[PDB]
């Protein structure tokens, strides 16, 4: 939603995510982006445990 | 910058799991912020890291405080008393970690007594060590002569109480000793006859 | 004992540790440092030639 | 060339100065007063660095 909202593409290479678009991203826009990734891999992490 | 990069969202990634131990876990302060250096320096160096240099040995655990830890060792030689450092043979090699520390005497009778016979110190010469662990709360692994790499333990506080156990004749070869006195206080004479 | 599983996932988490490097913010700066660097080189490689 | 042949060994941790470095040393020995120089065994050689 926060990316379609910024009017990124949001690409998902798989467990990862990225955003296809013009120029370099917002950086809140990219603070999210790194931190719900990081959250989703920890979420992984926790499904392992 | 790339290896400094490796680090800097290595803490900022490990920070985020690690505040959640850190709230559950306030006496392992020191611990989990070395682990954190630890991935942090894996992470931007890329050397390899061992599963058990890192992990926490256990050594006792109480599903009792009524009676408290009664340890009575009668056999109080320095591996029987402070624990043995056993070592694993990497061909040829000697190695040795956290995981391969095993808990003496001293280590299982945390929060109670440790009940040792006098005569057993004297003949065992294990005395001073055992009154530089009461003194300084420094317990040390026994190591082996042949494997010269160890591991540099900290000194522990010690919450034990010592209550030795021995024959009139088997303390008067201790208490010349002025840190005897010093240390035990408390003289439980048993009398021979009873009126 | 819940200390030991705590230990035992961030030791496990070394292939979390990889995988964030091949993350889209991480491969984002990767890509614009290499970018400046190169300028760098562009610049002095212009000079040269 | 070997990496461990080569580093800057630390030996100690600064201080604000107050309180000064006070070191005790109760139990007193030749490793524990004047350092140890632990080495490595390579199938029965010992190597150090």
């Amino acid at each position: 939603r926060e990316a379609q909202e910024a009017g990124f593409a949001l690409s998902t290479n798989g467990e990862r995510l990225e955003l296809t678009g013009p120029g370099p991203v917002p950086a809140e826009l990219s603070a999210r982006l790194e931190e719900v990734t990081l959250g989703s891999l920890a979420a992984s992490a926790e499904l392992e445990v | 910058a790339l290896r400094r990069l490796r680090r800097d969202w290595a803490l900022h990634y490990l920070n985020n799991r690690f505040e959640p131990l850190f709230q559950r876990f306030p006496q392992a302060r020191a611990y989990l912020e070395a682990l954190r250096a630890r991935l942090a320096r894996y992470a931007e160096t890329g050397e390899p890291l061992d599963p058990a240099q890192w992990r926490p040995n256990l050594l006792t655990s109480s599903s009792s405080g009524t009676p408290p830890p009664i340890v009575y060792e009668p056999y109080a030689t320095a591996p029987r008393l402070f624990g043995r450092l056993d070592y694993l043979v990497d061909r040829g090699v000697w190695s040795t970690n956290v995981s391969l520390i095993r808990p003496g005497a001293v280590h299982r009778a945390q929060g109670g007594y440790l009940i040792l016979d006098a005569l057993s110190l004297k003949r065992e010469g294990t005395w001073e060590a055992f009154k530089r662990a009461l003194r300084n709360g420094q317990v040390e692994p026994v190591t082996e002569p042949q494997a010269p790499a160890g591991l540099e333990v900290e000194p522990f506080p010690i919450q034990m109480q010592v209550i030795l156990v021995g024959t009139p004749e088997a303390f008067e070869g201790l208490e010349e000793d002025p840190a005897f006195s010093e240390l035990f206080r408390i003289r439980a004479e048993f009398s021979p006859t009873l009126p | 004992i819940h200390l030991a599983e705590a230990v035992e996932g961030l030791l496990l988490e070394v292939n979390r540790l990889d995988e964030l490097f091949r993350q889209g913010s991480f491969l984002r700066e990767k890509t614009q440092l290499e970018a400046r660097f190169k300028e760098a080189r562009e610049q002095q490689l212009e000079a040269l030639r």
